[PDB]
């Protein structure tokens, strides 16, 4: 009885974690291609 | 690292004039956490013994904790102890006359040093 | 005459059940001011050791303060300390069986009373 | 059940540098209920006594009250002490040479945990 807990705010209850509804996606790389690539006869692509 | 502690501590001091006789000297709370018990002999005693103990409010459960013979004249209880419905310290004197040696009247003091059963929670 | 002292003082009190393994029992702040440390053993044991020490809240620094065999079944340290990182109170049990002689579990109490490291100024 | 008891208490820690002198190290009030007085030596001395006592703020009244020669290293006054104008608790090195066995100067920490005159009224 009455020992270190050890425990954190973590495994405390009366907290209750929320949750972002908002997912950020881990895209965000833009390759230059699409800049390039064209219906031109002159296009690199 | 988080406990709960008690964070309230008293003293108590009485004095009692050494000579046959039962003394109700402090009085503890339940839950108390007896930490010190010290039993002093001011003069010259020339017989008789001091035996502190604990003992109910009203009925006779009274048992030694720290004898004191002539001789050292100082003391000090050897354990720790949590107050469980024995709430008197007592200390009883059965051999004992007048001061001797001195002319002058013997003394004895006792000092209680207890935390109360209150805590509070602490994290460190 | 003026001085600084230490005006805020805890007691931590904590009990395990005697049997072999290592415990923390008692949790204390850098610059914690220890002046008491005792060992209780509730029951009659019959074969074993109780050491109690410091260790630091992660790292194996175990080292033994006090050292207790059955017979005594009391202890309280001889020396007083000031918390230096060592901020783990912790006592082991190296030797221990079941109860014994009683049929009813072996109880160790530690009861640490420490003086917190805030201080303030008083002239007399 | 009821009785008066103190409530305040103060623990004050010194430190000097341990070789030949006197030094000054707790000052108490009157009426200070002087409760447990603990020195310590840190290092490793090679010759000398520490005697720790009681002196006047003014006039010489020094008495000793602990004496700790080389070997033990620590200290715990026996007796509990009500302050009556002898309110410095003094100690002096008579014998210390330099530091020895160690190249690191040796030290002397005392720690004096008291409860001031004040009373309150309790019922328990």
């Amino acid at each position: 009885l009455n020992n270190i807990n050890f425990n954190n705010i973590s495994n405390n209850p009366n907290l209750g974690i929320e949750v972002g509804r908002e997912i950020q996606n881990a895209s965000w790389v833009k390759s230059p291609f699409f800049s390039i690539t064209g219906t031109g006869a002159d296009r690199g692509v | 690292m988080k406990q709960k502690v008690h964070s309230v501590s008293y003293l108590a001091k009485a004095e009692f004039e050494y000579k046959n006789g039962v003394y109700d000297l402090v009085a503890l709370p339940t839950g108390a956490e007896v930490i010190k018990i010290s039993l002093e002999v001011v003069g010259l005693p020339t017989a008789g013994h001091v035996s502190v103990g604990f003992k109910d409010e009203s009925k006779k459960n009274y048992s030694s904790i720290l004898t004191l013979p002539v001789n050292e004249t100082s003391g000090v209880v050897t354990k720790d102890y949590t107050v469980k419905s024995d709430k008197i310290v007592a200390a009883e004197v059965k051999d004992a006359l007048a001061e001797g040696s001195d002319g002058r009247p013997v003394k004895c003091v006792l000092r209680a040093l207890y935390f109360l059963p209150s805590v509070i929670e602490v994290e460190y």
